C-alpha cells in the first residue's frame, strides 16, 4: 500500500537559532508529496532498503511499535543497532545481538544507554558514521492515514556508532500503520517565525511555482 | 545593519520638502 | 648521471597497475599528472629517463 | 590509535596517495585535527619478528575518509572468481608486519595516534582549563563563550532558544545571541556603539 | 576537462579556483561594460 | 574570528587574505552598481 | 576520444582534416570535432540541447 507525505520530513538542518528570515539548505529531507510506503499492525514487520536515510511516521493508539534494529544482515554475524523503548525506558544497544526469524515482543559491544490518538515521526540517517535521531511527538484525531499538517522536527540524539547499515526492520508488541520514507540530497526554502520555530517549508525540485519561490 | 553599513539622514526634511513645495503651489 | 638513458616508447597499452602495486619504490612523486589517473588517458609520446 | 612501519607516517595526511592511505585509512581533505607518532621499536618488536601488526594491501575500491573495513573476504585477483579459497588469483587480503629489531628506522613501528576535533555547533563537552571570569551585563566586553571571540554587549533577552540550541546567527553569520554555558539563559550580543 | 581528467580533486581545486577568478574578472568586466553602454543606449533612446 | 582563533598568523594571513580579496571583490561589484544606478538617478532627477 | 572527456552529440560532417590532425578547436578552445582512433572518419561535437 501507498500514501501520500504532503508536508512531513522537514527538521532543523543544524543547532543554530534562526528566526524571522527564510534560509536555504543542502540536507537529506523527505520529498512533498511523495509515495511513503503504508504497513499494517492489524489482523507486518520485512526487512527494508536503507539507501540514503529514512523517514518513519507512526500512528498510535496503545504503544504497539517499540523498537528498532538497523544493520546489514541482522543475523548476529554483523553489527547492528537495538533500540528498544518499553515502559519507561529507552533502551539504545550496540551488541551483536542473535535474532529470531521475525523479532517482535511479547506483552562484542561497544555503546549501551538506557533512560489513532498519537503521531510519532522519525528521521534516520547516516552521515560518516553519525547516526542521528531526529523525532517529535504530537497529538492527532485520525485512524486511516496519515494526517496532512506540518510539524518541525527536532534533534535528539547524535550517536557515532560507525556502522555500515543498508537494511533496517521495527519491533511490534503484540499480544499500529506505520510509514517508511526515503531522504534526498534537495535543497529547500525554510521559513522560521518570531518564536524561530519552522512553520513552512518549500521543494526547490517539485513544481516550477516552487522553483520560483526558491 | 551592525557591519559599518549606515545610512545617512538627508540634508532636507520631509517638512522642508513640504514647505518648497507649498511655496511653489503658492506661487 | 651524466650519460642518463633515453628510451623513446609508443605504440603499446600501459596498465602502470604494477608500478602502482611495488612498494619496492621508496619515492614515487608526480607533479603535471596524478598518478592515480594515468591508463583514462592516451599519450602522445612518453620518455624513460 | 594504529601502529604502522615508517614509511607510512607521512600517508597520514589529506590528499595522500599511498597502500595505508587507500586501503587501511582515510583522511578527508577537510581534516581539522592533529597526527601524533612515536617510534615504538623498543616494544613492539619480538626478538624473532612481532608479526602479530597487520595491514591491509588488498581492496579493489579505496577507502571514503574515516572507514573502518574489517573485511576478510578473498581478493579476486584474476577473472575466474574466488569461493572463499585463496590460491593463485585469489589472495588474503591482509598482510602481517615482521617487527624485528633489527630492521632499518623506515621499517620500524611506530605508535600513531591521531585526533579529530569536530567543530560543529553544538552544545560543546570537551573544553579547556580557563579560569572563568564573572559575566557582566550592559557593557561593553571582550566576551568568550566556549571558544567564541567576539566583542560587544551582552544584554538580558527573550529570544527563545531551544533546547538543543548553543548559537543564534545574523543574516552575514555574525554571533547574534549565546546562551551561557554555565547557566541556561539567554542573552543578546549588541556591538559596541 | 583537461584539469580534470588529468589532476585529483585535491590539486584541481586550485587550478579551477585560477581559473573560476579569470571567468568571474572577464564577466564583471563584461557586465560592467554592458551596463555602462546600456545606460548610454537608454539616453540616446529617451532623446529619441 | 573563528580563523584568527584556530589558527596561528603562517596560515591566519593567507586565509585573512582570501577572505579579504572576496570582500573586496564585493565591495567593489556593490559600488560599481551604486555608482551606475547614482547616474541613473541623477539623469531621472535632472529630468525632473 | 583518447582521454579528451566531454559531453555532446556526435554527428557525421563533412570537416576535411589533414591527415596529422587528430582534434578540431572552436574560438574558445571547445573540442569542435574529432577523429575516430579506431576507423579515420569525421565527426562534429555538438553540445546537448
Ligand atoms: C505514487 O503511486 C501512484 C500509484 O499509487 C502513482 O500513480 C504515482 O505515479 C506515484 N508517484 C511517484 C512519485 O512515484
Ligand atoms: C525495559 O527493557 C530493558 C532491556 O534492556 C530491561 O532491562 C528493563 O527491565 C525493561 N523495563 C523497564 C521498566 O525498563
Ligand atoms: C568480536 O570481534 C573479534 C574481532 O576482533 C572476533 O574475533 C570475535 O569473534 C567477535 N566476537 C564474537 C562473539 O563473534
Ligand atoms: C556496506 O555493505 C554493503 C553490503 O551489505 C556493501 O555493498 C557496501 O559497499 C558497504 N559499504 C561500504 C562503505 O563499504
Ligand atoms: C511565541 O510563543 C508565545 C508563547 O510563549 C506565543 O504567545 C506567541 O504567539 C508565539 N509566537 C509565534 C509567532 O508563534
Ligand atoms: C556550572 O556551575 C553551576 C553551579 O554554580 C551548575 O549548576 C552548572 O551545572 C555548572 N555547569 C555545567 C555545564 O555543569
Ligand atoms: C582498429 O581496428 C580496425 C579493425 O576493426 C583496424 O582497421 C584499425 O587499424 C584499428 N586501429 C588502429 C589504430 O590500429
Amino acid at each position: 500500500a501507498y500514501t501520500n507525505s504532503f508536508t512531513r520530513g522537514v527538521y532543523y538542518p543544524d543547532k543554530v537559532f534562526r528566526s524571522s528570515v527564510l534560509h536555504s539548505t543542502q540536507d537529506l529531507f523527505l520529498p512533498f508529496f511523495s509515495n511513503v510506503t503504508w504497513f499494517h499492525a492489524i489482523h507486518d514487520n520485512p526487512v527494508l532498503p536503507f539507501n540514503d536515510g529514512v523517514y518513519f511516521a507512526s500512528t498510535e493508539k496503545s504503544n504497539i511499535i517499540r523498537g528498532w534494529i538497523f544493520g546489514t544482515t541482522l543475523d548476529s554475524k554483523t553489527q547492528s543497532l537495538l533500540i528498544v523503548n518499553n515502559a519507561t525506558n529507552v533502551v539504545i544497544k550496540v551488541c551483536e545481538f542473535q535474532f529470531c526469524n521475525d523479532p517482535f515482543l511479547g506483552v562484542n559491544c561497544t555503546f549501551e544507554y538506557v533512560s489513532f490518538k498519537n503521531l510519532r515521526e522519525f528521521v534516520f540517517k547516516n552521515i560518516d558514521g553519525y547516526f542521528k535521531i531526529y523525532s517529535k511527538h504530537t497529538p492527532i484525531n485520525l485512524v486511516r492515514d496519515l494526517p496532512q499538517g506540518f510539524s518541525a522536527l527536532e534533534p535528539l540524539v547524535d550517536l557515532p556508532i560507525g556502522i555500515n547499515i543498508t537494511r533496517f526492520q521495527t519491533l511490534l508488541a503484540l499480544h499500529a500503520a506505520y510509514y517508511v520514507g526515503y531522504l534526498q540530497p534537495r535543497t529547500f526554502l525554510l521559513k522560521y517565525n518570531e518564536n524561530g520555530t519552522i512553520t513552512d517549508a518549500v521543494d526547490c525540485a517539485l513544481d516550477p511555482l516552487s522553483e520560483t519561490k526558491c | 545593519k551592525f557591519n559599518g553599513l549606515t545610512v545617512l539622514p538627508p540634508l532636507l526634511t520631509d517638512e522642508m520638502i513640504a514647505q518648497y513645495t507649498s511655496a511653489l503651489l503658492a506661487g | 648521471v651524466y650519460a642518463w638513458n633515453r628510451k623513446r616508447i609508443s605504440n603499446c597499452v600501459a596498465d602502470y597497475s604494477v608500478l602502482y602495486n611495488s612498494a619496492s619504490f621508496s619515492t614515487f612523486k608526480c607533479y603535471g599528472v596524478s598518478p592515480t589517473k594515468l591508463n583514462d588517458l592516451c599519450f602522445t609520446n612518453v620518455y624513460a629517463d | 590509535s594504529f601502529v604502522i612501519r615508517g614509511d607510512e607516517v607521512r600517508q597520514i595526511a589529506p590528499g595522500q596517495t599511498g597502500k595505508i592511505a587507500d586501503y587501511n585509512y582515510k583522511l578527508p581533505d577537510d581534516f581539522t585535527g592533529c597526527v601524533i607518532a612515536w617510534n615504538s621499536n623498543n616494544l613492539d618488536s619480538k626478538v624473532g619478528g612481532n608479526y602479530n601488526y597487520l595491514y591491509r594491501l588488498f581492496r579493489k575500491s579505496n577507502l571514503k575518509p574515516f572507514e573502518r573495513d574489517i573485511s576478510t573476504e578473498i581478493y579476486q585477483a584474476g577473472s575466474t572468481p574466488c569461493n572463499g579459497v585463496e590460491g593463485f588469483n585469489c589472495y588474503f587480503p591482509l598482510q602481517s608486519y615482521g617487527f624485528q629489531p633489527t630492521n632499518g628506522v623506515g621499517y620500524q613501528p611506530y605508535r600513531v595516534v591521531v585526533l579529530s576535533f569536530e567543530l560543529l555547533h553544538a552544545p560543546a563537552t570537551v573544553c579547556g582549563p580557563k579560569k572563568s571570569t564573572n559575566l557582566v551585563k550592559n557593557k561593553c566586553v571582550n566576551f568568550n563563550f566556549n571558544g567564541l571571540t567576539g566583542t560587544g554587549v551582552l544584554t538580558e533577552s527573550n529570544k527563545k532558544f531551544l533546547p538543543f540550541q548553543q548559537f543564534g546567527r545574523d543574516i552575514a553569520d555574525t554571533t547574534d545571541a549565546v546562551r551561557d554555558p554555565q547557566t541556561l539563559e539567554i542573552l543578546d550580543i549588541t556591538p559596541c556603539s | 576537462n583537461d584539469i580534470l581528467s588529468r589532476l585529483d580533486p585535491p590539486e584541481a581545486e586550485v587550478q579551477i579556483d585560477r581559473l573560476i577568478t579569470g571567468r568571474l574578472q572577464s564577466l564583471q568586466t563584461y557586465v560592467t561594460q554592458q551596463l555602462i553602454r546600456a545606460a548610454e543606449i537608454r539616453a540616446s533612446a529617451n532623446l529619441a
